[PDB]
């Protein structure tokens, strides 16, 4: 069984071998290919980086529209969660209330 | 069955790598159209990015108000969600 | 099968790189697209900011009213999300009452 | 059979390039008049947030009264309530 | 059994030694493509890694937010998966 | 029944074991093929060393890219798991909030 | 019964002691041949740290990660697997 299957591995291999070069090259084109796919999730995070590196004006505002988009994905999630209190700040009453954010005078945020 | 597959992989990998050049050349295209709509995304994002950083964290906090409603909205159409406060201690115990 | 419809692909694909380039046009159209949408939610951004960054005034009252409004849909919300003890102050004879209430003293917000 | 589906297909992509037109003539409209409808509800912030960044939360507390009548009678629907504590080292179990 | 098992072994053995000594030489020619489809993968990687070295960490932290939708379009197709705090004494438990 | 089968084990043996240093040259290519596959990968490992070791760009890229990934995955996943939830940092109204997305800017991350 | 079983167990060990003079000549072979399949692995292995110290991290980590895309693949077959954070008090419980 494994014998001229063997001999004809050897045979197929120097074919395969012949065609895995060929390989080399076509999946090189699939190469190109899906580094271009996750080289356009490379622009998003180009673009991203230069937008919002130097500042996160609008990483904050999208740590805030994408814990919004997680949490308007939420709905699939079943998941038992934990968000911290603080950040929905539901201490309406309180000191820490508005350390939450009136960090939104710059510094404490 | 693998010299059959094998010649005809050749020859359809010869085919998909001309192809795949013009499909790299594709990709580029289609990334121009992928990166300027994931951009018609981010870039109201990075025209938000400017409103906020020039204006303050304004609607930093209130799209994290406003779409904090999302939270309330949007949480429980499962069963679990909840948090937890923190500058503090928590037992944190998540939910059965 | 992969032959003929990888040399079918690459003359829809010289027609279709035309066709893309037509793509690059529609998707910087989709890009205004969805620039508006998030610049609607700029327009809020921009403007909270010039009105906020002086103090967070409208944030003070909008971590209130968000958290109102995140009770309000919490209402049906099934989530078990809680509150806790000591700050909505329902001690309603405390200091801490003194200490949730009067915390709306400017300063310990 | 399927070669007139994959027909189909790619006509149903070429319809949503159209569409995609009136999206962009769409789009220049909402640029202007959803800039400006932001403009309107933003502006009851404008002021709301010039107001209280000079003194501080004036209207939810009135309104944690009137709200509270009305919407939080849409929280008397709320089946689980309780009340945050913080400013100390608050640690917590909580709801399965 | 054994005898004739391990004769017919034997011979498979030549057989195999010979025709995987060329397995070896046709992996050489499969190693550098399984290096090109991983370079797909990979060289997406390397100017992943150039671009946000050069432009700060904006997409590292905007796919753990945009594509940070991913974790709540995912975590849940089962119905035990959660995210919780620490910098607490979080002291974790997790479900039945 | 062992008289008789250590007998034929012993002869059987000596031809096997003929085979068995035949062994040593089969399983050597057996060697060299399995090298030469997790070869595919360890030479995909070293361009992803000089990738990513000079600077963690996309291994902070993909800490994150591979948590969506292994999300995308977690579909699958019955797994319970954890964040810690300043992670996503999902808070929405905190000085925390910041604190994870200025690792943005770079030294925090 | 153990009168006859015990001289055939005398004649048998005997046999056997010869038979294991020979098995572990075979077995001098099969270490080796054993030996060098787990090499195959090692080997791979061998020049996978080589890679992965003169290149660094890279792929140390992301066949961690691209291979954590296996992780999930593997994992969920099961019910009950965790991930659980550092920095707390983490008591961690287990499902039923």
């Amino acid at each position: 069984r494994e014998y001229t299957a063997a001999v004809e591995a050897k045979q197929v291999a120097q074919q395969e071998a012949q065609r895995a070069q060929f390989l080399v090259e076509k999946a090189k084109q699939e190469q190109r290919q899906k580094i271009v796919q996750a080289e356009g999730e490379a622009e998003a995070a180009k673009m991203l980086g230069e937008a919002l590196s130097k500042n996160p004006g609008y990483i904050k505002l999208r740590k805030i529209r994408a814990a919004q988009n997680i949490s308007k994905t939420i709905a699939t999630s079943q998941n038992r969660i934990y968000l911290t209190a603080d950040n929905l700040v539901l201490n309406l009453q309180d000191e820490s209330f508005t350390r939450g954010s009136d960090s939104l005078i710059k510094g404490k945020k | 069955k693998e010299f059959t597959e094998a010649v005809e992989a050749k020859q359809v990998a010869q085919q998909e790598a001309e192809r795949a050049r013009f499909v790299v050349e594709k990709a580029e295209q289609q990334k121009k159209a992928a990166i300027i709509s994931a951009e018609g995304d981010s870039k109201a994002a990075e025209l938000i990015a400017n409103s906020l950083a020039t204006a303050g964290d304004g609607l930093i906090e209130l799209r994290k108000l406003e779409a904090a409603e999302d939270i309330a909205y949007q949480l429980s159409r499962s069963r679990n969600i909840t948090y937890l406060p923190a500058g503090q201690s928590v037992l944190l115990q998540l939910p059965q």
